[PDB]
């Protein structure tokens, strides 16, 4: 889970199937 | 070696945050870098010991 590295920032992962697929 | 592990040895030193290059150096013995990332606070205080 995001919350025990230091540093982490919030950004968007793309996923090429869910658009395409959807 | 501590602001640019071992990139001054081959050219011009590139800086990189410490805690970033000793994860890359897990990487380079098979371990997998997370493991660094998740336990920063113990490596480091081991270490220091
Ligand atoms: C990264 O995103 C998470 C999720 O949106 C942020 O967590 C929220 O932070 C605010 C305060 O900034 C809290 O009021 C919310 O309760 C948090 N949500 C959860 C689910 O815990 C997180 O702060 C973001 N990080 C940064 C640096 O903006």
């Amino acid at each position: 889970n995001c919350d025990v590295v230091i540093g982490i920032v919030n950004n968007t992962v793309y996923d090429p199937l869910q658009p395409e697929l959807d | 070696t501590i602001t640019s592990g071992w990139t001054f040895g081959a050219g011009p030193a590139l800086q990189i945050p410490f805690p970033m290059q000793m994860a890359y150096r897990f990487n380079g013995i098979g371990v997998t870098q997370n493991v660094l990332y998740e336990n920063q606070k113990l490596i480091a205080n081991q270490f220091n010991s």
